[PDB]
């Protein structure tokens, strides 16, 4: 099988520690191993999303210089055949920026890792 | 009716919500109600304005429309009873004597603790022609939150029965289309229900952050 | 009928009068003394803090803009005049809104509002100043802020005024 | 039918002030339906009003109808006086300096509306001249309050703080020079020819039309109608100013501008009034238990409380130290009740719901702003005339969407 | 472009250098603005102050023609969508400047209508304090943000950059964290 | 359970026998000051904030400790200029020597003595004389610190160390203006 490559992108250092405990080396044993880039900057993420390879991205809504939604909003837009995106939402109202982002998923923050986990499950199954 | 209409029931002393911060101070109860029914003499044209208002509806129904009338601060307000909303707007605007041509709009006001009585919509009236003004108070229960639209009577009233429905969930049954205004019509929920959270986000810090002021402690 | 032409004689004429246009940056324009700039505590003529941390300021914003620690001057490190000092104190002047209300608030004018305005970032923190930023300047007579009252001294004698370096 | 293009006036165009969306049926380029969209500028201020004390929700209002500050303030503290039954007990000079800021920022949200209706009717120079003189009513706003604009300088029972020692004269000098400087702005628009061709006969909406749709303001004294809020309904002591309301026959676009034109030198007026009536004295009630607590002083630091006050409160008086403390903190208690109170913005009937629970924190605050109801009448004001003339009728409403949207 | 497919010689440091000075001046700012800061915009337009000494008078009413989106002002829930586009509908180089706290981070409106900062839709550059802000402090952001035009490198230089930029970012701690004297 | 009418103010209302006079006006929503009353300690009637005017008493009454009676007529400070006078007067006596810590004091915005000072106190002081001062903090225990300077000897504190728990290792010590809650040695 080759390695799920999940890009998780936050200013955050806490938040991409987080989302990389919910998510171990494997979700669950039947899905195959998880490799994890870390991403700090908008730049950064667009230019690794643009290289490809990356099988979901788990972006930080609360990303200072550039939100989560933002950066979802634009990939969706710019790379073809981008894979799922997830989006971490500071706040239950954010909840329809969410959808506006027409990110697969949104998980609030703080970040539940069992709901994390299986929105993960869902987006990659 | 006829009684003082409770909003709220406050109990303890210093305003707190809840416990208290000093131990034998929260005892007290003190019903937060509103200005009650005012004795007949009212103040100033609010005399005419009723006695007209008596005269043109029957009596019946003068006693079925109007619900109470109340001069607080020198504002006549009438508690309109619901249903018959349409009727006593189609009066004022149109009796001569009444002539309350000018509906300023249409404010929503959400009272929780007023059972079968949570929702108020709030009708300034003016009559520029008298120079008079009035408000128009309309009750609905939040289990059946409809009221009637006075889109025929006041075609102003539109957009503010919107106002008022995306804030608070008031249908104004008879509106020709009841959508959001402010909020997404995909919005859930009516912000300005109290029930309604505030939706903040904490105010970040150095090593803190200050969670939103719905969240942390108050007096009132 | 030239009235109708009224309006090229304005152009025309402010064409030969001086711009009124203020030289900022170079000539930055006078702001009034008034002005709503950036907060600032300040300090007592011996260099002791005003602030005694009793987040009246905070209290007082509408903005939650405002966030105050306080902490015990203790005898080995005294920062203000009795019991309390804020010994924490940031503005998030991403959250400020110039009100003007933390100054209204305070007890003893720790805070006061300057005339400085020139201050943004390219990073969100940066923007929330904390107590090191905002502080006075240290002033000539003054002294580091971790010292004991000025000799027969007291708290009410700072606030009467009755104080000197 | 099939022949119209519908398009978006949309939140972003030069005339539609960035959130104001005019959705347009065009029949080549005549207006069929004019849809209008809001909320795009919604802020919750009128939820998160109900979270702040009284005297910190000024705060709030101040920043919907941000071109009309101190009348949002006024309403507001007008509002919580009026609750408190206070209206009679506020001092003179405080009543006399909120008409002369209110009429002052009148002839600024005039200029501002004058600045961008011009502007986008291609009057260049109109904004600039415009805002020049914007900009010394500004320095005075300034000076008096320290902010710019959203002052929160009109405070419950009074101001916020007395007038600096050069506020009178600042005042005066600009009684001497608003005419001769608006006069610059007068001659570029009033008389001009492209300037009537433009404006005259362009979104014309009837008495009628603005009883129905409830209009007030410019729009709705354009239709000859002399309904204004500070002769009908003073408040602030309008009755002891005398002065002229401005409407004009027209019904379109042209008048409504000459009506806001009009106003200016009317204001002017009514500010020389205020100036000949200014006398020294309080500016904020004498109850102890209501008034503001602070006492605002400049010195070598910066603005701050006076030297003074704080040693009342630090260094001798307990009980004016408790007072300062909770009417700070928790503020003062309004006694329940519900009270509407209007005041004449430049845009029409401001008006102001309150509803307090006798609590430190307003229960509900609602405005009824003009803006929102006067764009009720884009559609009528729209449909029929070309794209230019639904913009020169859109300027003519003067929408500030801070306002609109709250 | 070939700008960027330039080698990293003298030639693509004199190339950085004049686009820097080039893109610095002629900013043209969005013909955009949501609340009273919007009003602080134009006043810094107005004569009293002057934008256009900064070769920043041409408020370019397209995004097309539009370098940089001044914010200028509150942006509510139902606005995000909106601003966004306009942004997408800019053509790079774009730069965002939020102007006043509710642009940068919500301000006062601190509630579900306004979204705490357009950094949570467009990547901003500066932010700016006040409410509103000053002409001045205005001014004094765009020199800021011309400032950081100028150093913005190209091509190769612009990889490295963004690659070291990362790395920096990636240890910077939270502001959660500066727990500096909090008891 | 008896049950005894009465009048507060104005109004009229039934209340057990036995029960006092703040309770009852709690129950119908009357506010009258007190510090030293507690609904679960024995009244001790000390610091006579909770005057109130009884019709057929000479004096004014505590209310924290005169029992309802029947037929008993009693005016508050919302519709007694007597009782109103009484409760200011002693209000601004339990000012007078307070010290000016509402900033630095730890109940600062939830002080009983603060809101109860702004309902029930005189707008400013008249005390223009020396006020009482002590050592302050001084710990009574590992825990607990006393400011004997912002303490209205109301004996709240040892009326619950002596009645609710049985610990009396904090009493009232002193006489006088000199009396303070302390801990008497280093116990
Ligand atoms: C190919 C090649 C390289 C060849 C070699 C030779 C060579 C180099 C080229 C040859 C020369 C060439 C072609 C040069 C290129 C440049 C060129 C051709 C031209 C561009 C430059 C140009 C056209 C200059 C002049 C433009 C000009 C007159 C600009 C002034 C515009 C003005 C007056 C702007 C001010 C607008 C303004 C006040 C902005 C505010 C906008 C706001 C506030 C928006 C939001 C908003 C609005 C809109 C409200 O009105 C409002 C009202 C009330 C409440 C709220 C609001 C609100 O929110
Ligand atoms: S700045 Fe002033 S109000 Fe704020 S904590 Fe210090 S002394 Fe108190
Ligand atoms: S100016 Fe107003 S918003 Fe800013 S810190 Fe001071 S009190 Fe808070
Ligand atoms: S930051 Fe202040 S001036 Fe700017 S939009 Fe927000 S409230 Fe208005
Ligand atoms: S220490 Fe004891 S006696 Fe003194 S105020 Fe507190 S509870 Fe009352
Ligand atoms: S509370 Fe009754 S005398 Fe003290």
């Amino acid at each position: 099988s080759a390695p799920l490559r999940i890009l998780v992108y936050s200013d955050n250092p806490r938040t991409r520690e987080q989302v990389r405990l919910a998510l171990g080396k494997r979700i669950h044993p039947e899905l195959p191993e998880i490799e994890y880039v870390d991403v700090a900057t908008a730049p950064m993420a667009i230019s690794q999303m643009d290289a490809g390879g990356f099988d979901l991205a788990i972006l930080d809504g609360e990303a200072t210089p550039a939100g989560g939604m933002g950066v979802a909003k634009q990939v969706k837009d710019e790379i073809d055949d981008c894979p799922p995106i997830l989006v971490l939402t500071g706040r239950a109202d954010d909840a329809w920026l969410a959808k506006w982002s027409r990110a697969e998923a949104a998980v609030p923050h703080p970040i539940d890792p069992i709901r994390l986990s299986d929105a993960v499950v869902s987006l990659l199954r | 009716g006829d009684e003082p209409e409770i909003i709220a029931v406050r109990r303890g002393m210093f305003g707190n919500r809840d416990t208290g911060d000093t131990s034998g101070y929260g005892r007290l109860v003190r019903p937060v109600a509103l200005p009650g029914s005012t004795p007949r003499p009212y103040g100033g044209y609010f005399d005419a304005v009723m006695d007209r208002l008596a005269e043109v509806l029957g009596e019946e129904r003068y006693a079925m429309s109007i619900e109470r009338v109340v001069v607080y601060r020198d504002q006549l307000t009438i508690e309109v009873s619901r249903v018959q909303l349409p009727a006593v707007a189609s009066v004022l605007r149109d009796d001569p004597d009444l002539r309350f041509e000018l509906c300023l709009g249409v404010s929503g006001v959400h009272y929780p603790e007023d059972t079968g009585r949570e929702l108020h919509a709030v009708y300034p009236l003016m009559s520029i022609t008298h120079n008079r003004r009035i408000q128009l108070e309309v009750a609905a229960p939040d289990a059946d939150p409809h009221i009637p639209s006075l889109y025929a009577v006041y075609p102003t009233t539109d957009w503010h029965e919107r106002e008022t429905y995306d804030f608070f969930g008031i249908i104004f049954d008879g509106h020709p289309s009841l959508t959001r205004i402010e909020m997404p019509d995909d919005w859930e929920g009516h912000p300005q229900r109290k029930d309604y959270p505030l939706g903040g986000i904490p105010v970040e810090y150095h090593g803190a952050q200050i969670p939103p002021p719905d969240q942390r402690r108050s007096y009132s | 009928f030239l009235d109708a032409l009224a309006g090229f004689a304005v152009t025309l004429g402010s064409m030969f009068k001086k711009p009124i246009t203020e030289g900022y940056p170079e000539k930055p324009g006078p702001v009034a003394p008034r002005y709503h700039g950036r907060h600032q505590l300040n300090r007592y003529p011996d260099g002791l803090e005003k602030c005694i941390g009793c987040e009246l300021c905070a209290w007082a914003c509408p903005a939650d803009a405002i966030y105050v620690e306080g902490a015990d001057n203790t005898a080995d490190e005294r920062y203000s005049p009795g019991e309390r000092y804020g010994r924490v104190y940031q503005i998030n002047y991403l959250r400020c809104i110039g009100c003007g209300l933390c100054i209204e608030a305070c007890p003893t004018r720790a805070l006061t509002m300057t005339t400085e305005y020139e201050m943004a970032d390219d990073n969100r923190a940066d923007l929330i100043w904390g107590k090191d930023k905002l502080l006075a300047p240290l002033q000539e007579g003054m002294q580091a802020p971790p010292h004991d009252m000025a000799p027969g001294k007291t708290d009410d004698d700072y606030y009467l005024g009755n104080v000197t370096p | 039918a099939g022949e119209r293009i519908v398009v978006n006036m949309g939140p972003q165009h030069p005339s539609t002030h960035g959130v104001l969306r005019l959705i347009l049926e065009i029949e080549g380029e005549i207006i069929t339906e004019a849809r209008c969209g809001i909320g795009y500028l919604h802020t919750g201020i009128e939820k998160n009003l109900e979270y702040r004390n009284w005297t910190q929700g000024v705060t709030f209002v101040t920043r919907m109808d941000y071109l009309s500050p101190f009348f949002n303030e006024t309403a507001y503290c007008l509002g919580v006086e009026k609750l408190l039954g206070i209206t009679d007990d506020i001092p003179e000079r405080a009543s006399v300096i909120r008409v002369m800021l209110m009429e002052l920022n009148r002839i600024s949200s005039h200029l501002v509306a004058l600045a961008t209706g011009g502007m986008e009717l291609g009057a260049m120079s109109a904004m600039f001249y415009g805002f020049r003189e914007r900009e010394e009513i500004l320095r005075v706003f300034e000076s008096i309050t320290g902010l710019r604009m959203n002052h929160a300088y009109i405070r419950p029972g009074g101001l916020a703080a007395d007038l600096p020692d050069d506020a009178i004269t600042q005042v005066r000098r600009l009684v001497e020079i608003l005419p001769k400087r608006l006069k610059d702005l007068e001659d570029l628009l009033n008389e001009n020819y492209i300037w009537k061709a433009r404006t005259v006969g362009v979104g014309y909406l009837d008495l009628t039309g603005c009883m129905a749709l409830g209009i007030t303001g410019p729009i709705l004294r354009s239709t000859g109608l002399p309904h204004d809020l500070r002769k009908a309904q003073p408040y602030c002591g309008y009755e002891n100013y005398e002065f002229d309301v401005i409407t004009d026959d027209r019904c379109d676009s042209y008048g409504r501008y000459i009506i806001r034109v009009k106003e200016m030198h009317e204001s002017v007026k009514i500010v020389e009034q205020c100036l000949a009536r200014l006398k020294p004295g309080p500016v904020m009630i004498s109850d102890k238990k209501l008034a503001w607590p602070a006492d605002l002083k400049l010195g070598p630091d910066g603005l701050g409380n006076s030297p003074e006050h704080i040693a009342k409160i630090m260094g001798r008086s307990m009980e004016g130290l408790i007072h300062h403390f909770k009417l700070v903190t928790e503020g003062i208690r309004v006694p329940p009740g519900q009270v509407y109170v209007a005041v004449e913005s430049p845009r029409g009937e401001l008006g102001v719901h309150m509803v307090s629970d006798g609590g430190t924190r307003p229960y509900r605050v609602h405005y009824r702003d003009p803006s929102f109801t006067n764009l009720q009448a884009v559609a009528a004001t729209c449909e029929g005339g070309m794209v230019a003339d639904a913009i020169a009728a859109v300027a003519s409403i003067d929408p500030v969407m801070g306002g609109v949207d709250r | 472009g070939l700008e960027e497919r330039l080698p990293g010689g003298i030639l693509l440091s004199t190339v950085e250098t004049v686009a820097g000075y080039v893109r610095k001046g002629s900013l043209w700012p969005a013909t955009f603005g949501l609340a009273c800061c919007a009003i602080e915009m134009m006043s810094t337009a107005g004569p009293r102050f002057d934008i256009a000494r900064f070769g920043m008078e041409r408020f370019s009413a397209t995004p097309r023609q539009a370098d940089l989106m001044i914010v200028a002002g509150r942006v509510s829930q139902k606005m995000a969508p909106v601003l966004r586009q306009i942004y997408d509908q800019m053509v790079e180089p774009k730069w965002v400047l939020a102007m006043g706290v509710c642009a940068s981070s919500g301000g006062m409106f601190n509630n579900y209508a306004v979204v705490q900062g357009v950094d949570h839709v467009v990547p901003v550059d500066i932010y700016l304090p006040g409410c509103p802000p000053r002409p001045e402090m205005l001014l004094h952001a765009i020199l800021k943000l011309h400032d950081k035009i100028q150093q913005m490198p190209l091509g190769v230089n612009r990889e490295e950059a963004i690659r070291e930029a990362e790395q920096a970012a990636l240890a910077v701690p939270p502001t959660i964290e500066l727990k500096g004297l909090l008891r | 359970v008896e049950m005894v009418s009465l009048t507060i103010d104005d109004h009229e209302i039934s209340v057990p026998k036995g029960t006092l006079l703040i309770r009852a006006a709690e129950l119908m929503g009357i506010q009258i000051p007190r510090f030293c009353d507690h609904p679960l300690l024995d009244p001790v009637g000390a610091c006579r904030q909770c005057l109130v005017e009884v019709e057929g008493q000479r004096k004014p009454m505590a209310s924290c400790t005169t029992t309802v009676m029947p037929d008993m007529v009693v005016r508050t400070q919302f519709t007694s200029e007597a009782a109103d006078k009484a409760q200011r007067g002693v209000m601004e006596l339990l000012l007078i020597n307070h010290p000016l810590d509402c900033p630095i004091c730890d109940k600062g915005g939830e002080c009983p003595l603060q809101n109860q000072a702004m309902s029930n106190g005189r707008p400013e002081t008249r005390f223009e004389d020396v006020k009482r001062t002590f050592p302050k903090p001084i710990s009574i225990s590992s825990q607990v610190l006393l400011d004997r300077e912002r303490c209205v000897l109301c004996a709240r504190c040892t009326r619950f160390s002596s009645q609710i728990a049985g610990d009396p290792f904090i009493d009232l010590m002193e006489r006088g203006a000199l009396q303070q809650v302390g801990i008497g040695q280093d116990k």
